[PDB]
């Protein structure tokens, strides 16, 4: 019989059968989609867009529904923190329900396709076999893709027949779903600018439209169509296997660098953000700004955002988890609660002293303390016998403005060295570590998984790709080579030219 | 209803039944560890 | 638990290998 | 043609290998990369 | 320990869903012909 | 240690002691081990890719072959007429007995050499040495990647058994 | 850059003095092709 | 009829000594740039700009110690073409800012895009099955996994692997310390597909080369083989029994036991690429949660795991100052760990 | 094989399996395509890689 | 009678040429002094 | 097979002999002149022993400015004179 | 305008249009020279 790797190709010459198993297929993808969002929903604590945003609760579609515009739910919250809100239908609990729903009408459909598999639209008319017109129903589905790809860019995207995009500010502090206008100039290529996307969808879907029309109208050259075996449908495998790796590809890698389609306040942070201290140089700024506007150093920092803060600390860096570290990010350092504020550590003589702050490769990292110009002053030391720099002999303190401790000074060497300790990690937070017994190890976002799923997806999709090519144009082989192949074929010499009997020499 | 003429048998032999046996019993021998954690 | 499993799947491991010795499939010359 | 024997030639050709990997060696211990 | 409460039925679906597929289409060939 | 994790602190000690990685006979070690693993996925595939046709498109095609039958369930001269292609037609074997032979020779002998370089660096003859080997005209020292290399080894001898050695040299 | 002809004039030298012993052959080669 | 498109098929395919085809036009500039490029650059190279190294003949490096060194941190991920904005045409400039690293990476990817194709075409023409190639997308998963995505997922170019001997084995210590990769399930399965598919290349040639049939009269016995014979060289059904007996199973199908033969070593390299992909994130298996957990309450307990987190830690510490030079690092002595004494 | 009535008014877009224009037809047209498509694909990956930088372009959060 | 200059001809050339003039580059390298 | 002349006719022939006896030295002393003449150094940007440091410097010169990065080597290179 | 990297963008598009229009010219005006015979 078939090996059990083979089961499926008794599809390949059964195209109402076919069309059932994508059904099914489908019903199942859509099911998924609908369970994941009730499981969310039945998780997800909405009570603190700033310190328990989505990214933090290990939310994965929650984020995707928010991207084009599902931000509330039937039970009057939203996911920007406001009350008493309407979502209308289109809640996450309706567009939960809607994929359920969609699933069940897509597994009746495939029953009836399983059983009426024998519909004579499936047979070439001319010899009664069974028979898909591949090149047609490719401009045909353009086509189709072109008219969605445009309506979403010039409906959806735009607000004119619908809500809008996520979109927000440099440091993702006020996103919200906004109508996003078209830009039509060279900064539409820029993958941060909003606009560049409404400007693809509308371009690329007329294209699409026109691309339609002629592969509806015009046949493959000869050439083409033997040369990509168009009437064998694993070459449509092969090369859609291709495209999607190709896309693939391109999602894991908008995920980790960002884009105006990888917003912040949805995904969480990138690692290139800790990487270059993006938001710390930006709370700097605020309060130097603060300060030559007479502000004291205590109302500088209090008037930084505790979202900004939260920004600058490690333990949103996507980079800083482990491929079984599972769950939430809330599970590793807890549920944060509040910014401690921001310490400054000084010594005995008053310096102000700087932590070296770990980077993103070390599991672990040691407690250094430098002037404004790198010397080091401090340190917390290994060996004691020849220590130099301990906090003791320097005596180090440290002070807290704005967040929690604001005001407050600890001088005594336990808690400045704890202080030290967290500040290798950027700001400063009080964690609950209670309520989920979270175990005090670091776990990546949802940025960071969906790009590990879908670097990996892409890979193997790879395999998948050349496997069906190859199977695709080595069908006539593959059972095996011909039993009567005539060795001159591979000697050498014999034909001029190599596998082509009319050259003979 | 007519019955569809595309249907194929399909078949394990034993070699196969304990090959596979061994790669998934390995797998979780191997991968248990991680999920435990 | 952990222990259990650990034991368990090695001891089915043991049990494949009896089997896929003394119950295997005979070569036949065809 | 064939006029200079093979084994001649690739005795040669050895005898060659042998004296510039020898004079790589030789460099291992003088000027730079010796450690001196 | 404090282990990951999931390990266990994550191992015993792992071992159990595949190992069943193999034996159902191994005695369904002997059961042939 | 018999197990997997202590498998890997003997390894780790190992470079740390003897700079294993810059051995020549560990190296010959690696080259039979990938080599092994390169010549088994290229005679696989070789094979594989002319065998000859006995078998439908439903069907596996290891059925095509019959325990003890007397003729060979490949095409060699195809499988040669590719690989000396692909290359050019001398770096192929077109003797069978020639091609196993070089299957089983070059990993067997490149592992002698892997036993070779741990049984000779239980005698502690170890992997090369260039730590601080380029100097500029001053004398500073130059470093190249072996002396990275030298960095991470040193890392892992002030580690390793923490509480062992009470005297500054790690003699055995 | 005078080290450039100096570098460049061996290889120069030798080109030209293989193109001198294989002439006769070449264009017999060439006027066969063609 | 014969176009020139037809006509220039005619000549790619020539039977010659070195096949071109049309995978050539590919194929031959791209692998001959990468293998020229890493000859140019550890003969008269330095990375003295980009990692503070020597690494090339010209300085005084040896065949173990010369690299084409990847470039500086700042340079991030660009793909530092000779006339893009880092260089601006400047060769020697290009040079000491590490282009020849991107030009030996790119043109490396393309020459083995090259060669896969090759083996299509050449499998086409003759008449075979494409396995061959099949079995090369291990090799190029491997490549792609750690010389493109792993240095894509991280800060920069910098911490792809140098392409040197000695680099290299930095790049092995690194993935030690900082990444634990030894534990990695994937890197495991990747180590059994390697030592397996050694194993069986051993054990394949061994076994037939001691249960050859007598075909000639010499007592060295390769000429007793003729590559057209019909009949196989070597007894299966002795070889069969010898295994059964020694081992308790055998192989009894010729086809299955080559097939067998690329899918350990292909697999396995499969694999490794996987965690590769994880490591690009820092996605590691660094830790046991349960092993910490008990480790921190109990000071008595110790494993052979967490003997070699200690050794990671060392490793990290000792080797990061010279190793990551953009970071700046100071680390005093008496932060360094250290056990008694060493 | 089952007639339905949308079969019937499906029919003639599952009618010409196998119908090719002569020769090269548009193939042509296709290259000059692929390669306007292949130059596009390079410009939007060095301006992601800021190997191009044009003006009023910032590659950045701060777009 | 057999061609001189082939496909085979450039390809032993672009390794050979370079491999010798690289390998004279590495000679004078030994007797280089800081 | 193939066509071409058997390699082993070519280099036992007189001819081969006659060309590449001046060939190969005359390439072999050309690579030699492009070290000895310091030709190398300057086409590759490879310090000399004497340029890796200035005469009392001792911090490594890294680029750490990706688009001044050749201005910042052509800085590095001017300090040592 | 026409930054610096934008004019670079041009000579590399154009460098490689020329070493691939080389490349195809000779390979076309070779094959023509020394045809298979049939
Ligand atoms: C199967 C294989 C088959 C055969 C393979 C053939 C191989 C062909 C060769 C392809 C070469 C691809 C080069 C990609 C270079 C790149 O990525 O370059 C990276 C750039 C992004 O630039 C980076 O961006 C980072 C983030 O910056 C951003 O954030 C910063 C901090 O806030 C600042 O705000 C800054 O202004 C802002 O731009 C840092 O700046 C880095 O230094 C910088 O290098 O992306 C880009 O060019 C484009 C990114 C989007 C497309 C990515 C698709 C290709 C890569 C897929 C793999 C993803 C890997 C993910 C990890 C797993
Ligand atoms: C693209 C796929 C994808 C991604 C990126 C995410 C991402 C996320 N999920 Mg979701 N999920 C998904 C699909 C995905 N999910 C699917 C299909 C289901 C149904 C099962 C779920 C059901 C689900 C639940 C119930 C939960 C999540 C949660 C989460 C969050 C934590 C993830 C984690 O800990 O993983 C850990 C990842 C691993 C341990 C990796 C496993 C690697 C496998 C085992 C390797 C197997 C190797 C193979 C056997 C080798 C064979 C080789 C052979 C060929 C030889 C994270 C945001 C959690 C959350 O926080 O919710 C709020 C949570 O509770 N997800
Ligand atoms: C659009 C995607 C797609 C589709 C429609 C197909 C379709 C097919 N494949 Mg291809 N393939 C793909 C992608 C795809 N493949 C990818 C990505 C790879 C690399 C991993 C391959 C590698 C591959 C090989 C090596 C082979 C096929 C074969 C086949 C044919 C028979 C499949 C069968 O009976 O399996 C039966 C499968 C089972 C009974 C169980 C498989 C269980 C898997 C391993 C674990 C669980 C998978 C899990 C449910 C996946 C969830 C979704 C995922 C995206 C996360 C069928 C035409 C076979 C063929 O060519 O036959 C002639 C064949 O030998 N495929
Ligand atoms: C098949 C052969 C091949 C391939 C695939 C590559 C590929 C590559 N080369 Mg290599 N190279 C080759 C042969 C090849 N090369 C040869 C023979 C030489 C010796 C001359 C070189 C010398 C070389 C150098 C010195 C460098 C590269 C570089 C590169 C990389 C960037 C190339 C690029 O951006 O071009 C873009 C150009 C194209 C893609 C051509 C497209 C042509 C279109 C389709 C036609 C339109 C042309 C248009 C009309 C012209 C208008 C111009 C006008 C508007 C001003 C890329 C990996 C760079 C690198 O590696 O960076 C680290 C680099 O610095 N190559
Ligand atoms: C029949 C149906 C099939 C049944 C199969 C049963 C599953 C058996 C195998 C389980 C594998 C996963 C075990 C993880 C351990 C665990 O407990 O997770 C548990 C986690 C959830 O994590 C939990 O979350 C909780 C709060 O919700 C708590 O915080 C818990 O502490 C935390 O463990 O489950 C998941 O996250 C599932 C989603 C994982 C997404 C992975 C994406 C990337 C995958 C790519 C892999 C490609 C590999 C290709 C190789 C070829
Ligand atoms: C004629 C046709 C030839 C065609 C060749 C085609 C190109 C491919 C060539 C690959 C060669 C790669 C090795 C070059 C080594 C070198 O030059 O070292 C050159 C160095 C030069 O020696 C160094 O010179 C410096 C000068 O300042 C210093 O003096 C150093 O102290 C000194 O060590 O020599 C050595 O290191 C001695 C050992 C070299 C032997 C290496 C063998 C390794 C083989 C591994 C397998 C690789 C596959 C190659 C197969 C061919
Ligand atoms: C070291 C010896 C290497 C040869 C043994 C290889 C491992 C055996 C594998 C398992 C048995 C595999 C097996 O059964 O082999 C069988 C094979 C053929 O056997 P025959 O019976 O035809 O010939 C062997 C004797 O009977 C003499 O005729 O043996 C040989 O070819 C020996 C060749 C020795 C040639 C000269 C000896 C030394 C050569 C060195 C090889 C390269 C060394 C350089 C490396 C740096
Ligand atoms: C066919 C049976 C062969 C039996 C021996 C088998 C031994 C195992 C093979 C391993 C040894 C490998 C070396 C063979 C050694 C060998 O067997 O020698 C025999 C071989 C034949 O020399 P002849 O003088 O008989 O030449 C006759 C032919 O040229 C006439 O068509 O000599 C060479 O091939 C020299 C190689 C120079 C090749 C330089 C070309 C450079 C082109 C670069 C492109 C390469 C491919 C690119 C694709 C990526
Ligand atoms: C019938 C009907 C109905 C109903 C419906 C329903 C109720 C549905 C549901 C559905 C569902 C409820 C579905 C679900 C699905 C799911 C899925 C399909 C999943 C899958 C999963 C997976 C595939 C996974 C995998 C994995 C794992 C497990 C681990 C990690 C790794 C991975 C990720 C690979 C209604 C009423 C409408 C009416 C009409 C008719
Ligand atoms: C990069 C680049 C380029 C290219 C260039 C080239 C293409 C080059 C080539 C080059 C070459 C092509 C070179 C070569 C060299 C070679 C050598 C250097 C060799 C050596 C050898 C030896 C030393 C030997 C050894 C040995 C062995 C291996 C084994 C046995 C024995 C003995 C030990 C002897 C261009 C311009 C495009 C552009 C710019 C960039
Ligand atoms: C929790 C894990 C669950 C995993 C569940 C996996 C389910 C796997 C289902 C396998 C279905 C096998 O499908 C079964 O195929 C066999 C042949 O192989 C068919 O059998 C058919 O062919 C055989 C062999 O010629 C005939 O003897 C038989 O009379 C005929 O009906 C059965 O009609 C069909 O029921
Ligand atoms: C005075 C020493 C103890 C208080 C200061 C120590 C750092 S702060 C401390 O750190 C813990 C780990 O991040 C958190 O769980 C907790 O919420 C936080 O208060
Ligand atoms: C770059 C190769 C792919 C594009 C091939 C397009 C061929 S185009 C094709 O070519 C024939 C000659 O070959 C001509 O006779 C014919 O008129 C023309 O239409
Ligand atoms: O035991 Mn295991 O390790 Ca051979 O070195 Mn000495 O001793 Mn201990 O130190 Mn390092
Ligand atoms: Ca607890
Ligand atoms: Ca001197
Ligand atoms: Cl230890
Ligand atoms: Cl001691
Ligand atoms: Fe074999
Ligand atoms: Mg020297």
């Amino acid at each position: 019989g078939l090996p059990w790797y083979r089961v499926h190709t008794v599809l390949i010459n059964d195209p109402g059968r076919l069309i059932a198993a994508h059904l099914m297929h489908t019903a199942l993808v859509a099911g998924w989609a609908g369970s994941m969002a009730l499981y969310e929903l039945a998780t997800f604590d909405p009570s603190d867009p700033v310190l328990n945003p989505m990214w933090r609760q290990g939310m994965f579609v929650l984020p995707f529904m928010a991207r084009l515009g599902v931000t509330g739910s039937w039970s009057g919250w939203s996911i920007t923190g406001e009350t008493g809100i309407d979502p209308g239908f289109w809640s996450f609990e309706g567009v939960a329900l809607a994929h359920i729903v969609l699933s069940g009408l897509l597994f009746l459909a495939a029953c009836w396709h399983w059983v009426y598999w024998d519909l004579e639209l499936f047979r070439d008319p001319r010899t009664g076999e069974p028979a898909l017109d591949l090149p047609k129903m490719f401009g045909i589905h353009l086509f189709l893709a072109g008219l969605l790809c445009f309506g979403f860019g010039a409906f959806h995207l735009t607000g004119l027949f619908g809500p809008g995009m996520w979109v927000s500010d440099p440091y993702g502090l006020t996103g919200s779903v906004q109508p996003v206008a078209p830009e039509w100039g060279p900064d539409g290529f820029n993958p941060y600018n909003p606009g560049g996307v409404v400007a693809h969808h509308i371009a690329a879907g007329i294209v699409g439209i026109i691309a339609g029309l002629f592969h509806i109208l015009v046949r493959p050259p000869q050439r083409l169509y033997k040369a990509l075996r168009m009437g064998n449908i694993e070459t449509v495998l092969s090369s859609s296997i291709a495209a999607v790796f190709f896309a693939a590809f391109v999602v894991a890698g908008t995920m980790w660098y960002g884009s105006a389609t990888t917003p912040i306040e949805l995904f969480g942070p990138t690692r290139y953000q800790w990487d270059s201290s993006y938001f710390q140089q930006e709370i700097n700024r605020r309060v130097q700004a603060s300060l030559a506007s007479g502000a004291t150093l205590e109302e500088a920092w209090s008037a930084i955002p505790e979202k900004l803060a939260f920004y600058d600390y490690i333990g949103n860096n996507p980079a800083k988890g482990g491929l079984f570290r599972t769950g939430p990010m809330n599970k590793g350092d807890g549920i944060a609660q509040a910014w401690k504020g921001h310490a400054v550590f000084r010594n005995k003589e008053g310096e102000e002293l700087f932590v070296r702050r770990m980077p993103a490769f070390f599991e672990s990292f040691p407690v250094i303390l430098t002037d404004k110009n790198g010397v080091v002053k401090a340190d917390i030391p290994f060996r004691r016998a020849e220590s130099k720099y301990s906090f003791e002999q320097q005596g180090v303190t440290v002070s807290f403005y704005g967040g929690e401790l604001n005001g407050q000074t600890f001088t005594d060497p336990p808690t400045v060295k704890s202080y030290a300790r967290k500040a290798i990690f950027g700001e400063i937070f009080e964690f609950d570590t209670e309520t989920l017994n979270s175990d005090g190890i670091f776990r990546t976002s949802p940025r960071g998984w969906f790009t590990f799923a879908h670097a990996v997806f892409a890979l193997l999709f790879f395999f998948g790709h050349i496997w069906h090519g190859a199977r695709t144009l080595f069908r006539d082989v593959f059972s095996g080579i011909d039993p009567e192949l005539s060795p001159e074929q591979v000697e050498w010499g014999f034909y001029q030219k190599v596998g082509d009997v009319t050259t003979r020499k | 209803m007519e019955p569809n003429p595309n249907r194929q048998p399909v078949e394990l032999n034993r070699t196969s039944l304990y090959l596979g046996l061994l790669l998934i019993l390995v797998l979780a021998l191997l991968f248990s560890s991680y999920f435990f954690n | 638990m952990e222990t259990i499993t650990y034991v368990f799947i090695f001891a089915c491991i043991i049990a494949l290998f009896f089997f896929a010795i003394f119950f295997r499939e005979p070569p036949r010359i065809t | 043609g064939g006029r200079i024997p093979l084994w001649i030639v690739a005795t040669v050709a050895g005898m060659g290998v042998i004296v510039i990997v020898g004079l790589f060696f030789y460099g291992a211990y003088a000027g730079l990369g010796s450690s001196l | 320990m404090e282990v990951n409460q999931l390990g266990l039925i994550a191992t015993a679906l792992f071992v159990l869903v595949p190992s069943v597929f193999l034996i159902i289409l191994y005695v369904q060939t002997e059961s042939q012909q | 240690p018999l197990g997997i994790s202590g498998t890997f602190n003997f390894m780790i000690v190992f470079q740390a002691e003897h700079n294993i990685l810059m051995h020549p006979f560990h190296q010959l070690g690696v080259a039979g081990v990938f080599g092994g693993a390169l010549f088994c996925a290229m005679h696989g595939s070789l094979v594989t890719s002319s065998l000859i046709r006995e078998t439908t498109e439903t069907e596996s095609a290891n059925y095509g072959y019959k325990f003890g039958q007397e003729e060979e369930t490949y095409n060699i001269v195809a499988a040669h007429g590719y690989f000396g292609r692909l290359i050019f037609q001398y770096a192929s074997f077109n003797n069978s007995r020639s091609l196993h032979f070089f299957l089983a020779a070059w990993p067997v002998v490149g592992v002698w050499f892997a036993a070779l370089g741990i049984s000779t660096m239980a005698f502690n003859l170890n992997g090369f040495n260039f730590n601080h080997s380029v100097i500029d005209a001053k004398g500073n020292v130059i470093n190249t990647w072996a002396d990275i290399i030298n960095r991470a080894n040193l890392g892992m001898e002030v580690m390793h058994e923490r509480n062992a050695h009470n005297f500054p040299l790690d003699l055995a | 850059d005078w080290r450039v002809l100096v570098v460049l004039l061996p290889v120069l030298l030798a080109a030209g003095w293989a193109v001198r012993n294989i002439l006769p052959y070449a264009v017999k080669q060439v006027q066969k092709l063609l | 009829e014969r176009g020139w498109f037809d006509i220039l098929d005619d000549w790619l395919k020539r039977d010659r000594f070195v096949f071109v085809g049309w995978s050539g036009i590919l194929l031959f500039p791209c692998a001959y740039l990468a293998l020229g490029g890493w000859l140019t650059g550890t003969t008269f190279v330095t990375s003295w700009y980009t990692h503070g190294l020597a690494s090339s003949y010209l300085e005084g490096c040896n065949f173990l110690t010369v690299a084409v060194s990847t470039p500086a941190n700042s340079m991030g991920h660009s793909l530092l073409l000779l006339w893009g904005p880092e260089a601006q045409g400047d060769f020697t400039r290009w040079c000491q800012l590490g282009g020849l690293w991107t030009f030996i990476a790119l043109h490396g990817a393309f020459g083995l895009i090259g060669f896969m194709l090759r083996q299509f075409e050449i499998a086409r023409l003759v008449g075979v099955r494409p396995y061959n190639a099949i079995a090369f997308s291990a090799p190029i998963a491997v490549f792609v996994s750690v010389f493109l995505i792993y240095p894509l997922g991280q800060s920069s170019w910098f911490f792809a692997p140098s392409f040197g001997v000695a680099a290299i084995f930095r790049f092995l210590l690194f993935f030690q310390g900082f990444h634990n990769w030894t534990l990695n399930p994937f890197h495991m399965m990747g180590v059994a597909g390697v030592l397996g598919g050694a194993l069986l290349c051993a054990i394949h040639g061994a076994t037939v080369e001691n249960t050859l049939f007598q075909d000639g009269e010499g007592a060295s016995t390769f000429r007793a083989f003729n590559p057209t014979q019909a009949e196989e060289t070597y007894s299966m059904v002795t070889a069969n029994r010898f295994w059964s007996q020694i081992f308790g199973i055998a192989f009894s199908n010729k086809r299955w036991l080559h097939f067998f033969m690329l899918f350990v070593p292909v697999t396995g390299l499969w694999m490794s690429a996987i965690g590769v992909v994880g490591l690009a994130l820092n996605l590691r298996s660094y830790d046991f949660i349960s092993q910490e957990i008990r480790a921190a309450e109990d000071p008595e307990f110790e494993t052979f795991y967490t003997k070699n987190l200690l050794l990671n830690e060392g490793i990290r510490a000792w080797m990061a100052p010279q190793d990551q030079p953009h970071e700046n690092f100071v680390f005093p002595e008496e932060v360094l760990p250290r056990g008694n004494a060493l | 094989a089952r007639r339905t009535w949308l079969g019937d008014i499906l029919r003639p877009l599952n009618s010409e399996y196998g119908k090719v224009a002569p020769g090269w037809g548009t193939t042509p047209l296709m290259a000059v395509f692929m390669g306007l498509f292949l130059v596009f694909l390079l410009i939007i990956l060095e301006i992601y890689n800021s190997t191009l930088i044009l003006d009023g372009v910032n590659v950045s959060w701060k777009a | 009678s057999y061609p001189i200059f082939t496909v085979r001809w450039v390809a032993v050339h672009t390794l050979a040429v370079p491999t010798i003039f690289f390998l004279g580059a590495i000679a004078a390298m030994q007797f280089i002094q800081r | 097979t193939t066509g071409e002349r058997p390699f082993s006719d070519i280099i036992t022939s007189v001819r081969y002999w006659v060309i590449h006896s001046i060939t190969i030295p005359a390439l072999f002393i050309a690579g030699w002149l492009f070290v000895s003449t310091g030709l190398a150094y300057d086409v590759f940007g490879t310090p000399r022993p004497d340029s890796y440091y200035a005469q009392e410097q001792r911090s490594i010169p890294l680029v750490t400015d990706r688009f001044e990065a050749k201005q910042q080597v052509e800085t590095f290179l001017e300090q040592l004179k | 305008t026409i930054t610096p990297s934008l004019k670079g963008f041009f000579i590399g598009l154009l460098s490689g249009a020329v070493v691939l229009g080389l490349t195809f010219a000779v390979l076309i005006a070779i094959s023509q020279i020394d045809k298979v015979q049939r």
